[PDB]
């Protein structure tokens, strides 16, 4: 379990949200609030 | 002490089966009274070893069926044996005594492979130990394919006479009483596995609501037959198997519990989880341990299961708010012995005890309660036998317990779930408007 | 056997690193016809985690009819936690044998026991400190809710 | 070693050293003249004292939010001299549930 | 609290006092003790640890929803739970049978976040108590606890450099880490590394 | 006992029906609500 | 999207994560077995040395003492461990008794294939065991003279005289009628005349597919023989004889 | 005395349930529909503004029942789930 991972091991266990993942930091980046630089420095 | 001298033997024989895993003694005796006023007592004589462990002694006229009043009484100790009618200054009456001990033999060699047929060794007295003077005398030992003796005496009287299946002594023309002098040892040919419960505790959870009876037993089961030398090996084992030698193997490999008539909902569960190798026919558990038990092998578990209600309880006649429940008080292996036996019954939460029989004379009861799902005052009520030496096929008896149970506690029990979520509402109305 | 210095036993209250324990055994020769006081000054006690931690010298403390009582001082036990042994071998050629050993749990102390807050002298400052902040702060919230 | 082995004792480490008492208690004495000046410099120098205070059933409430105040610290207190932990939990949970009622009336009446 | 556990690393004993985290074990036996005395299902303890995971991952989904009601509409957070309710990036450590820490350690690091940004976004002070309150939960809880301590503060200081100071971030902050640090203090594995 | 086939079944439409429901939800709230 | 997401998330679920990791589904189960015939059938305060990742299940199922378990936090103890499970059987029942260890268990999976078994993970019990004792142990000698790592007649004479090698390895070629055993892990033909014997331990239980073996330290020689001698004369009685040869041995002391 | 209760015992009639064990998932659902189509209202009336006595009023008598409501069809759902009574 201490070990680097290839891509197919991320659409395995989240099914379409990793490619809406960085249209939502996008679309966080688009509008800056307090609360959207902790959720995009976290991302 | 020894018992007034008032009687005389004038037949003697004596059998011994050592077929069960449990000595079993039948001795048919024709007895005469002393020519006095007429007394109704007998005193068998049991030593002080046997005695301490003997789980059945009942004794009944040859002609009539029915039994009598034998009792146990409370270095030779006694019981008791009482007659309906007084019997004549002079008269000749047949009596047989039957008694079921709870010593088998101690193995012989000890170290036996897994493989080889084990013998068992047994020591008991050759003369009749009696009370009274005894004329004519018999031994006769039956069960086994082949018997020998171990330190035969010199004496050519006291030797036994062979016999195609059995092994009989000469009859004996007079005998002094309290004769104990000669310790007979003896072995036989034995292939069971000799099961041995070293504490059975099991529990029986009466409930109206649903209208079923389910029980659950925990068993702690050690064989006590001849360990095996060399240690475990599964190489051999799973050599043997295939070939056609599991005939009757000194191992347990599968148990037959035979419960009552309809069971459903049966389960087989151990310390360390659910066994899978657990096969449910028609009145019939059939149970295959984790690993076959051996000599000198200790296994715990646990099994149980489920039964309508209308099979156990009636309700009386007078009145429909009091309930006769016959509970069944063992039913496990074929041919085991219990050590200790802890019988519970669960009555609902409010029931009251009114009478309370067993048919085989139990060594302490009690009463308690204990709180199970969703019993939120006082829970259930908790009627505890505690048993001590008891066989598997001929202790068979029904504890009969006579409770009652008011409607007026019988509605109770959503009441008693209606005022804990009242309690939370009008609690959570105060939380919010304050 | 072994027990507390005090004469409490051991399943009353188990032991504790730095405690003080005792330990007492007593031998008996048989000369053929019946058993006597074996008068032997060699006899050695070991307390051992894996190697021996303490090797002490048996006296003779005891006396009976047929049996002499050595027993070891007063002594501090290790100061590490772990699973000890307590051993008595007597093993001397040209006679009997004779091994007794038993293996005791020897645990850390607990919070419980460590010496409080104000026995120190060295903590007398910051406990004053403490208690001057919560007697200014009692009075500063009561002075707050009373005055314009 | 067939015949006899030598003896062997345990080296123990010494423990942490305390100091000494007269400067601890020079160092207390300093917080308690600190305290005491601080308390000095609220009541009269810096002329912060009790120009308003409430009467009738708000004078209650007062004594109410001011018996919370103080009885939260009590409970402290008697927990820093071995009390268990559920019992401090029970004593506050008796005693914050009058008091946070008494304290939010005090605060929302007087203001 | 005190257990010294003699029956592993056989000859050195182990004292398990001070090399656990003592928030599960805890969690589990208020639950089975709270299921015994005040609702009248005596459960076995073995029933409670199996099925502690799957009850604790309705709580993330609850504390994912009322934190992503921060950072956009409620309509907007009620998606986040259905995500979270079923994804198996999450049910892969929480699956009926797991008994690790993580099956309590996420909830926790939903729920602690979910305060901060209520005490960063108004500046009051009780909502930064509630927050150093449950990151000690989490510092008792797990061992992960450092992700927070590294994450707090970075996004206090990316608010810091980007010209957005206010006194808000002051009273949040400094009362996050006034408690929160000397709340975690109290652990007796971590002990005195949050300064050291 | 359930069986493994029943409790799939069930499992999905438990996450069918809570799929279903947010997106009433969401399309009730874009247009009662005042934009 | 959100349809095929539930569709998803319910199928992984199904299939990956839902494995139960102590009863292999293709249903057996040797662990329970082993570690309930430890639980049942030996008696309370009796050791268990086993490899560090077996420790909280014996802790937990067979609930007896061990030696490691899995919060690996003193890494000597361990290499103690690692030491005692490759060297020869005359080394390893020393290192073995001065901690008071009564059982010793091994996974073996040549049976049927378990992959996960302790033959194949004795490199890394080598690597760790060899950093702080390079004179006791060495990994060249394990391998064989070409540099492969073999359990087959060609293997090394180190390996072949291993503790681990004879522990998991005491029946497995007489298993088959033929005498030719195949295991499945490697890949590899066993003959009988492989497996040298084993002379200080003695088997105690195997599981029904040969996964787990328990052997028990057999105890000390009451005449003060090393018990290998007990061994060569009960396997060589009749043939080894010698006439008369005066002994050579140091001076009585 | 043993002989008579085994007398009585076998004459008298036998047990007859109250409610059948096969129809009572039915009436676990028909009664974990009402508890909670009525619990609801309670919530409504504590929430909604109105007269404090009023309020009361309309929330015990109508928390009364959904409580035997649930009391009642939390035995019928045990029974069904299998752990009885
Ligand atoms: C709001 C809550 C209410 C409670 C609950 O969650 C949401 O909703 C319950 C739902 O209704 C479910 C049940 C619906 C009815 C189902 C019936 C099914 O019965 C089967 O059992 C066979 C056995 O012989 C029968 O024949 C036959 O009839 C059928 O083949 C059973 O196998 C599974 C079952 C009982 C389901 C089990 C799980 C639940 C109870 C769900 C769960 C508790
Ligand atoms: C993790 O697990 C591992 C493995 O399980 C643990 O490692 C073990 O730890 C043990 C304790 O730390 C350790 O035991 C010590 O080993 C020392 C090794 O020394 C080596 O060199 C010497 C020569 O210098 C050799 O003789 C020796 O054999 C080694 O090769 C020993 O030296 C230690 O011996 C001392 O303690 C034992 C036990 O009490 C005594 O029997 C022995 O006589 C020594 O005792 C002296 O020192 C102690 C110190 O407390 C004194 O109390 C005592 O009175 C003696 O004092 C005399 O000598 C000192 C020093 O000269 C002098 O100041 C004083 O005045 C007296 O003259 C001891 O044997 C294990 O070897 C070690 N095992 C391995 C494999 O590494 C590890 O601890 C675990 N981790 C944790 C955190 O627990
Ligand atoms: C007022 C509310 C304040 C609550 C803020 C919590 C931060 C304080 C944390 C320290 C409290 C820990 C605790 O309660 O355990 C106390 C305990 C018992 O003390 P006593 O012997 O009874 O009395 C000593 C008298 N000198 O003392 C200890 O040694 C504790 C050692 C570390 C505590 C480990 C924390 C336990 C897990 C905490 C989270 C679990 C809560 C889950 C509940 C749901
Ligand atoms: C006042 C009255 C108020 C009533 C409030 C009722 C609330 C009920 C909540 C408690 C439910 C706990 C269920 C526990 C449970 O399911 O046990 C698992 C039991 C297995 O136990 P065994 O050891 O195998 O026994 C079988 C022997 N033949 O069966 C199951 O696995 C089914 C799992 C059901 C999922 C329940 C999910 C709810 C989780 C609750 C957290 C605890
Ligand atoms: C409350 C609704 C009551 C529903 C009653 C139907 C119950 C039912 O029929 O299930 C049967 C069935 C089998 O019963 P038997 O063991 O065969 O007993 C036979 C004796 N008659 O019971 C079960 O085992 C079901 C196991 C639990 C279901 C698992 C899924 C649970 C999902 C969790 C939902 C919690 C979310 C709510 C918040
Ligand atoms: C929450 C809603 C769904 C709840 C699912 C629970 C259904 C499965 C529960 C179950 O299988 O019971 C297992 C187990 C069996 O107990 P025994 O130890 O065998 O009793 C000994 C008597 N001889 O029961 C439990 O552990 C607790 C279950 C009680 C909760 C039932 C409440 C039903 C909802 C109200
Ligand atoms: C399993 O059953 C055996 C048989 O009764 C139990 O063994 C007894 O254990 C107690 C305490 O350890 C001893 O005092 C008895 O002498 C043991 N009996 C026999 C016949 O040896 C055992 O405790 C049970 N439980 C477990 C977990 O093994
Ligand atoms: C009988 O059981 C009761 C109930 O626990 C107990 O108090 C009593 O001592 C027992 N008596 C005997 C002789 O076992
Ligand atoms: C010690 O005991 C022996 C045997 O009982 C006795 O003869 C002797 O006098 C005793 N000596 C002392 C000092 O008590
Ligand atoms: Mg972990």
């Amino acid at each position: 379990e201490h070990q680097p991972v290839s891509w197919p091991a991320f659409f395995f266990d989240t099914h379409f949200l990793i490619w809406l993942f960085p249209a939502g930091v996008f679309l966080l980046f688009l509008d800056l609030k307090d609360e959207h630089v902790f959720v995009i420095a976290y991302s | 002490y020894e018992p007034p001298a008032t009687w005389e033997n004038v037949d003697y024989k004596r059998t011994i089966d050592v077929s069960n895993a449990y000595i079993s003694e039948t001795i048919e005796i024709t007895i005469k009274n002393i020519a006095s006023e007429p007394a109704t007592e007998y005193f068998t004589a049991f030593e002080s070893g046997i005695f301490s462990k003997v789980s059945f002694f009942s004794a009944y006229f040859t002609n009539e069926a029915t039994f009598l009043n034998s009792q146990l009484l409370a270095e030779i100790r006694y019981g008791i044996i009482q007659f309906p009618n007084a019997i004549s200054p002079q008269e000749e009456v047949s009596l047989v005594i039957k008694s079921f001990y709870n010593t088998v033999g101690i193995p012989y060699p000890e170290h036996v492979g897994m493989s080889e047929e084990q013998h068992l060794l047994w020591e008991t007295n050759r003369l009749p130990l009696s009370a009274y003077d005894t004329k004519k005398a018999s031994f006769t030992l039956i069960g086994s394919s082949s018997f020998e003796e171990y330190h035969p005496p010199n004496d050519e009287s006291l030797l036994g006479k062979a016999n195609g299946n059995s092994f009989e002594f000469g009859p004996w023309e007079d005998i002094p009483r309290f004769s104990s002098n000669e310790t007979l040892a003896i072995v036989y040919s034995h292939n069971a596995p000799l099961n041995q419960v070293v504490n059975l505790r099991r529990d029986i959870w009466l409930s109206h609501w649903a209208s079923t009876i389910q029980f659950e037993e925990y068993y702690e089961l050690t064989n006590k037959a001849a360990k095996l030398s060399k240690g475990f090996s599964r190489l051999e084992l799973m050599k043997q198997i295939q070939t056609q030698n599991m005939r009757q193997t000194h191992f347990v490999t599968v148990l037959d519990m035979l419960l009552p008539e309809g069971a459903t909902d049966h389960y087989f569960t151990d310390l360390v989880g659910l066994v899978s190798t657990s096969h449910a026919e028609r009145d019939h558990f059939f149970i295959r341990p984790r690993f076959p038990i051996f000599g000198g092998w200790n296994y715990n578990f646990t099994v149980g299961w489920t039964n309508k209600l209308s099979d156990f309880l009636h309700v009386s006649s007078g009145s429909d708010e009091k309930f006769v429940a016959s509970i069944p008080i063992l039913n496990g292996p074929p041919d085991t012995v219990y050590d200790n036996v802890e019988l519970s019954v669960f009555l609902p939460e409010g029931a009251e005890i009114f009478d309370i029989d067993s048919p085989v004379p139990f060594t302490n009861v009690s009463i308690e309660t204990q709180k199970s799902y969703f019993d939120l005052n006082k829970g259930h009520v908790k009627l505890t036998f505690s048993y001590r030496n008891l066989i598997s096929q001929v202790a068979n008896g029904q504890v009969l317990i006579k409770y009652d149970y008011p409607k007026s506690s019988f509605f109770k029990k959503p009441l008693s779930i209606a005022c804990y979520i009242f309690t939370a509402l009008m609690g959570v109305f105060v939380l919010k408007t304050l | 056997v072994h027990s507390h210095a005090d004469g409490t036993s051991y399943d009353e209250e188990p032991y504790k690193i730095k405690d003080k324990v005792i330990y007492s055994v007593g031998f008996s020769e048989w000369n053929g016809e019946e058993w006597l006081p074996h008068i032997a000054d060699d006899i050695q006690f070991e307390l051992r985690q894996v190697d021996p931690y303490y090797r002490l010298t048996l006296s003779p403390s005891g006396n009976d009819s047929e049996t002499q009582y050595y027993t070891t001082g007063e002594f501090i036990l290790p100061d590490r936690h772990g699973v000890f042994t307590f051993l008595t071998d007597y093993r001397k050629i040209g006679l009997s044998f004779t091994t007794d050993k038993d293996v005791k749990a020897i645990r850390h102390l607990a919070n419980d026991e460590y010496p409080r807050s104000w026995e120190i002298s060295n903590s007398w400052v910051y406990i004053s400190a403490i208690c001057g902040v919560i007697v200014a702060w009692i009075f500063f919230v009561v002075s707050f809710v009373t005055t314009s | 070693k067939f015949g006899i082995k030598p003896e062997i004792h345990h080296i123990f480490h010494a423990e942490p050293k305390r100091v000494a008492k007269p400067i601890a208690v020079i160092f207390v004495l300093i917080i308690f003249i600190t305290i005491l000046s601080l308390i000095v410099t609220w009541l009269n120098s810096c002329a912060a004292a009790f120009n308003n205070i409430p009467t009738g059933v708000t004078a209650v409430y007062f004594l109410g939010f001011i018996a919370t105040i103080v009885g939260f610290e009590v409970i402290f207190a008697r927990y820093y001299l071995g009390t268990s932990i559920f019992e401090t939990l029970f004593s506050s949970l008796y005693l914050g549930a009058p008091g946070l009622l008494t304290s939010t009336k005090f605060l929302r009446s007087f203001g | 609290l005190n257990w010294f556990d003699d029956r592993t690393w056989y000859p050195l004993g182990r004292v398990t006092g001070g090399t656990l985290y003592p928030g599960l074990m805890t969690t589990s036996a208020f639950i089975w003790h709270a299921l015994r005395n005040w609702l009248g299902l005596p459960i076995d303890i073995r029933n409670v640890c199996v099925l502690f995971a799957p009850l604790f991952s309705g709580v993330t989904a609850w504390a994912t929803y009322e934190f992503t009601k921060e950072i956009k509409d409620a309509s907007a957070g009620l998606l986040a739970a259905g995500f979270i309710a079923i994804v198996p990036g999450y049910i892969s450590r929480s699956v009926a049978g797991s008994y690790d820490n993580e099956a309590i350690a996420i909830t926790l690091l939903m729920v602690t976040f979910m305060f901060w940004i209520k005490a960063q976004k108004t500046g009051s002070i009780m909502h930064a108590t509630c927050a150093a309150l449950f990151y000690f939960y989490m510092v008792s809880a797990w061992g992960g606890y450092v992700f927070i301590t590294n994450l707090i503060p970075l996004h206090v200081f990316l608010l810091i450099l980007m010209g957005r100071y206010s006194s808000k971030l002051y009273s949040a902050y400094t009362t996050w880490y006034a408690i929160g640090t000397v709340a975690s203090m109290q652990i007796p594995f971590v002990g005195f590394l949050p300064i050291r | 006992m359930i069986s493994d086939e029943q409790l799939n079944s069930l499992a999905i439409t438990f996450g069918i029906v809570m799929m279903t429901l947010i997106v009433i939800y969401h399309a009730v709230d874009s247009t009662m609500s005042p934009k | 999207y959100l349809y095929l997401f539930v569709f998803h998330s319910t199928w992984v679920t199904r299939t990956a994560y839902s494995s139960p990791s102590v009863v292999l589904p293709s249903l057996i189960d040797d662990f329970r077995e082993a570690y309930y015939w430890l639980r049942m059938n030996s008696d309370e305060d009796s050791k268990v040395a086993a490899w560090w990742d077996y420790g909280y299940q014996i802790g937990g199922m067979a609930d007896r003492t061990t030696l490691v378990d899995n919060n690996t936090w003193n890494n000597t103890h361990i290499a103690i461990v690692g030491k005692a499970m490759a060297s020869p059987e005359e080394k390893s029942y020393e290192i073995l008794k001065e901690h008071d260890v009564d059982y010793v268990l091994v996974i073996f999976g040549g049976l049927i294939g378990f992959g996960g078994d302790d033959i194949n993970k004795f490199l890394w019990m080598i690597r760790i065991s060899e950093g702080i004792w390079p004179e006791e142990i060495k990994e060249r000698d394990f391998y064989t003279a070409e540099g492969e790592y073999r359990v087959d007649a060609r293997a090394s004479e180190t390996m072949r005289n291993s503790l681990l090698y004879k522990m998991s390895y005491k029946d497995f070629p007489q298993l088959f009628n033929g005498g030719q055993a195949t295991d499945r892990v490697r890949q590899q033909m066993i003959t009988p005349l492989d497996v040298p014997p084993l002379d200080y331990f003695d088997e105690v239980f195997t599981s029904e597919n040969w996964m787990v073996r328990i052997y028990q330290l057999k105890k000390d020689d009451a005449q003060g023989r090393t018990l290998r001698d007990v061994g060569e004369l009960t396997r060589s009685s009749t043939k080894t004889r010698r006439s008369i040869k005066r002994p050579e041995l140091g001076l009585r002391v | 005395t043993y002989e008579q209760l085994y007398k009585e015992f076998h004459s008298s009639k036998s047990f007859q349930p109250f409610i059948h064990l096969d129809t009572q998932p039915k009436f676990a659902i028909c009664g974990l529909i009402v508890t909670l189509a009525v619990l609801s209202s309670a919530l409504f009336a504590v929430g909604s503004k109105s007269s404090y006595i009023k309020k009361l009023f309309f929330y015990t008598i109508l928390s009364v029942i959904g409580s035997l409501f649930a009391g009642l069809t939390t035995v019928f759902a045990s029974n069904s789930f299998g752990v009885y009574v």
